[PDB]
């Protein structure tokens, strides 16, 4: 997250980081004790393994994050529709061994109903470990920032990008710049404030540079993809 | 009864001749003439110019008549139809932000006049150095039809329309036009980027356009605003219309006459006339050689005493008759024993005796 | 040193080359010449005693004439170039004839009257153009190495002798048409009471009233501009720039009119 300010302790209590190889690579959100949502492309093979994956919750720094964290990772299960050449249903899921205690700091996102009546141009918000320089280093503590959503048909168009935008996905952020996402901001959380409850409606998926003008962020839509999830909770 | 005659030492203004001229300057091209040194009668220029309206800002009309100035600086153009309402003291109106803005500071007084539009021609012309240089010609719209701006842009002496060759090349994808640019300047910025599958898209500034830019920090041409005396810095230029695809450096960057925008005309007929603005600047009040001449008694028919002839004074009578004896230069008849006896009247060319 | 601007600096040299000349003329002011007509007045057939500013009968004549190439000499711009303008001059002009594919044009030198030669008071110009004369008295900010240039067969120099982006403050402004074809021009200026006056005449006659103008300011200090050409030169065309002064003082003359106004004879009365 470039251009953005530290996040007090206990203000986004959904930030999940997956840990591979003892080290942090994406981040991930949770709504049911045993789910969480994530990226794909970042669990395809030959990473695509139930094992060598540690899910750390409730750590509000690097520092703290050592052996010892949540229960191991059961069976990631990915969208079937997914592709790898064209992004398209980047959407993965993966269940933990013990169930998510909620603590004082931990609190699951809503999932957004069918019909929101989403305001065009709407204030959201994006969390995660991530850089602020040319592709960065790391990051040792949350940093989250506020965007914008960006209209579908003015962020397909033939100045930003043409024909590349699936119904879905969704742009959020400046056509100015300066406030963008970067590299291993894999999972993200797009939260939005709605009748005083929060909803998860994006998610990182790719995009070109970091807070630069003419690129904003690509999301995924959970909207279409609401259906799945519950799917495969009941099949699970 | 009395009588007052006198050479005048400055010459007459003629105010009226320059504002009744059959060249109109548009709103972009507002004339500015200095007029100081001079004699002009104020009621007869407002009754030979059809006036419609006349205010002044600061300063009283009352006061106009019978005083001294240094200098009076006129501004004139012709008025649209449409934009009539933009001449206000103060106004967000595209008149006064792109062609002319009205001085509040200062004592001016505001004129407006028509003109048989039977005679009238509309001179259109860009006061646009670097708009011209890159190929810009005559408008060539229609006749009684004015030429107004809607945005200012400027540029300093390195902006140059056009692509490097050579980095256009090298673009497989969104490959912008490029020639070559004259002898010191800039090229226009233009990066290649890296998406998820093509790895040749070439990215440039300025888009779409100055006027609808998504972001204005990345653009060279700025938008700026007319100040109090300058003309417009020239119009919007789209540089995706500018020059050609692929060239060897050996052809230059002449953009087409569709890639200008920001402006727009209207027509000035009404009523068979046409509307014009008229600006007066008034340059020290109370001091100066251009006075008023709507004090002084006119020069009235002589009836053939209490006379002021050339500087002398004095009561008589007088008889028209013939005389020969006055030359160019002389006008008063003096007796063997200084007294006067006869004159010349240089406005009819008659003799009299006293 | 006449004004204080530095306007141009091309060829500014110092060389001692010329010294006024004392003319073999004699005033002669039995038939009328050095005399004027009073300034809005006619007299018909009478005789009358006017004392005035004329010139002493019998007096010699210095020549202000100045012609260069290309250069100009800082003792040209000094005394006794500079002369005190005390009570009046009167002066005889050579009007020189240039011929451009058989044209005939007309110019003469120009004369200058103030007190400081800066924007701040006011300077008398006389300045002819090709038949028609022209007098400013505005408040000019004259050069310090002015000068003046030929309009047929341009000098190298330009005609530089004031710097004003904007015309200045004037009190007077008004153009006179003279003869082209004449040889000699006459002039009369003096001041009295803060009133400057002004003749002129084609021929030998007495002069002709140009304006009067009241200043309320003593001039002090005339001078007559340098003229740059390259036609006027001893080496292609033979001629040379004559320019006579004689300084005037108040006495009383002898008029005689005839039955039209014109004047016949003319006695100085201290002869
Ligand atoms: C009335 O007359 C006075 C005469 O003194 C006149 O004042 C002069 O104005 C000029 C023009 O502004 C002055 O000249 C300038 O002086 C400054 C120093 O004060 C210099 O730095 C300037 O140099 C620039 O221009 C040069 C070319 O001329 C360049 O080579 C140089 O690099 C600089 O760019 C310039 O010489 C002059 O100094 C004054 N004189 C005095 C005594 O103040 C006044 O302006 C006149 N009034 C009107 C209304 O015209
Ligand atoms: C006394 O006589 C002198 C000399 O004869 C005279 O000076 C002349 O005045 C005229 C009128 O102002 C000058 O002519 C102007 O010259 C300038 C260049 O210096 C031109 O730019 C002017 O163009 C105007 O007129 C054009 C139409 O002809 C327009 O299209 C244009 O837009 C301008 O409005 C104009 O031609 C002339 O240069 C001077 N000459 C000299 C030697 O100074 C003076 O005016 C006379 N005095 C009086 C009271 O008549
Ligand atoms: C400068 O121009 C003005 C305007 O033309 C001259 O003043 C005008 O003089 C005439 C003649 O006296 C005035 O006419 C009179 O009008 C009244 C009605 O206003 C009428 O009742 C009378 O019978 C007479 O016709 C005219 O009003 C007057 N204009 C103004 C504005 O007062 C003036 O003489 C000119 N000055 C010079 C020096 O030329
Ligand atoms: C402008 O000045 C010239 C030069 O003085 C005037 O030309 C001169 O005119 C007079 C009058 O005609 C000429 O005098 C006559 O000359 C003829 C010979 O040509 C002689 O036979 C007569 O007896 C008489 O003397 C004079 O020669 C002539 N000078 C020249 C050089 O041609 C001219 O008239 C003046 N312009 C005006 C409008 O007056
Ligand atoms: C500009 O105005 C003049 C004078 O009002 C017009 O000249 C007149 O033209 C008509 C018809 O052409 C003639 O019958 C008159 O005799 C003309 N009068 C004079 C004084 O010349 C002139 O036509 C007008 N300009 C245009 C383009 O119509
Ligand atoms: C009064 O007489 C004078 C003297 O002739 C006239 O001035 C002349 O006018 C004609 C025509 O305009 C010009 O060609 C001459 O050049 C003028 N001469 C001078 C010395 O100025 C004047 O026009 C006459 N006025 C009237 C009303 O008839
Ligand atoms: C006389 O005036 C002319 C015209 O301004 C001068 O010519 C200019 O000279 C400068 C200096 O080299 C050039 O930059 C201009 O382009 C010239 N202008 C034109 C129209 O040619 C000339 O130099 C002046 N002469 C003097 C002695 O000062
Ligand atoms: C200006 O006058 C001089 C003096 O008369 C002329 O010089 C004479 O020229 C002729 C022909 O070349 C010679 O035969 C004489 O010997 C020269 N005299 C002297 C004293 O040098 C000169 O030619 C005249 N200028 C012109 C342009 O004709
Ligand atoms: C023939 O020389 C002229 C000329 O070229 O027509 C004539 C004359 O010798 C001279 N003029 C004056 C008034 O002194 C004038 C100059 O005196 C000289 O040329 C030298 O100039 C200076 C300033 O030294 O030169
Ligand atoms: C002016 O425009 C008209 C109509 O578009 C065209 O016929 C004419 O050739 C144009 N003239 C010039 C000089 O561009
Ligand atoms: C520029 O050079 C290229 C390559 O030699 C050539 O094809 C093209 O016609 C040239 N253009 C001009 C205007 O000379
Ligand atoms: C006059 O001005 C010129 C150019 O600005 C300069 O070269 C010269 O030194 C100046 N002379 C004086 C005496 O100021
Ligand atoms: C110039 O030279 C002449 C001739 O000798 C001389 O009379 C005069 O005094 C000189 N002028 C100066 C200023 O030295």
């Amino acid at each position: 997250i470039v251009g953005g300010e530290s996040a007090l302790p206990g203000a986004w209590p959904w930030q999940v980081s997956l840990h591979v190889q003892n080290v942090h690579v994406c981040g991930g959100s949770i709504i049911t004790p045993e789910w969480i949502v994530t990226a794909a492309h970042c669990v395809e093979k030959p990473l695509n393994n139930p094992w060598h994956w540690t899910a750390f919750a409730g750590i509000l720094r690097q520092s703290f994050m050592f052996y010892g964290a949540g229960y191991q990772v059961e069976k990631v299960i990915s969208h079937p529709n997914y592709d790898s050449k064209t992004k398209n249903n980047d959407i993965a899921l993966m269940k933990l061994q013990k169930p998510l205690t909620f603590n004082d700091l931990v609190k699951p996102v809503c999932l957004p109903n069918p019909g929101m009546m989403l305001q065009p141009e709407q204030l959201c918000w994006i969390s995660g470990w991530g850089a602020t320089e040319e592709k960065g280093k790391t990051s040792e503590v949350l940093n989250a920032a506020k965007v914008l959503l960006i209209e579908t048909q003015r962020c397909n168009s033939r100045y930003v990008y043409d024909n590349l935008i699936t119904p879905a996905m969704i742009c959020a952020g400046f056509l100015q710049g300066n406030v963008d996402s970067c590299q291993g901001d894999s999972g993200g959380p797009l939260v939005t404030s709605k009748n005083n409850i929060w909803w998860l409606i994006g998610d990182t998926s790719w995009g070109s540079g970091c807070a630069k003008a003419y690129r904003p962020g690509v999301y995924g839509n959970v909207m279409v993809f609401t259906d799945w999830i519950y799917r495969q909770m009941r099949a699970d | 009864a009395t009588v007052h005659r006198r050479i005048p030492d400055l010459p007459d203004c003629d105010i009226d001749k320059w504002l009744n001229n059959f060249n109109v300057p548009s709103p972009l091209n507002w004339e500015r003439k200095i007029f100081s040194n001079c004699n002009f009668n104020l009621s007869t220029l407002l009754r030979l110019v059809h006036t419609d309206s006349f205010s002044c800002n600061n300063f009283d009309e009352s006061k106009i008549y019978g005083s001294c100035f240094k200098s009076i600086v006129l501004d004139k153009f012709a008025i649209p139809n449409s934009r009539r309402s933009d001449l206000q003291l103060g106004s967000s109106g595209f008149l006064q932000s792109s062609n002319y803005k009205i001085d509040t500071t200062s004592s001016s007084c505001q004129l407006y006049y028509s003109l048989p539009a039977i005679n009238v021609t509309i001179n259109n012309y860009n006061p646009s150095s670097w708009n011209r240089r890159y190929g810009f010609n005559n408008f060539n719209l229609s006749s009684h039809s004015v030429v107004y701006s809607r945005y200012c842009f400027s540029v300093n002496n390195t902006f140059c329309p056009c692509a490097k060759p050579s980095f256009a090349s090298s673009c497989k994808s969104h490959k912008p036009p490029s020639a070559s640019c004259p002898i010191g300047t800039n090229y226009r910025s233009c990066e290649s980027t890296t998406v998820l599958d093509h790895t040749d898209w070439c990215r440039c500034s300025c888009l779409p356009d100055p006027i609808t830019a998504y972001d204005p920090r990345s653009c060279s041409q700025k938008k700026s605003l007319v100040g109090v005396g300058e003309h417009c810095a020239g119009f919007g230029v789209d540089e995706e219309k500018c020059g050609v695809l692929d060239g060897s450096y050996n052809v230059s960057c002449l953009c087409s006459t569709d890639a200008f925008l920001g402006w727009s005309y209207d027509t000035c007929v009404s009523n068979n006339r046409c509307n014009i603005f008229s600006n007066f600047i008034l340059n020290g009040i109370n001091s100066g050689t251009t006075c008023s001449n709507d004090l002084l008694q006119p020069n009235t028919e002589v009836f053939t005493v209490d006379y002021d002839l050339y500087g002398i004074t004095g009561q008589g009578i007088f008889k028209e008759v013939s005389a020969v004896y006055y030359n160019s230069w002389q006008n008063l008849l003096y007796d063997s024993n200084g007294n006067i006896i006869g004159f010349k009247d240089f406005v009819t060319n008659k003799t009299y005796n006293i």
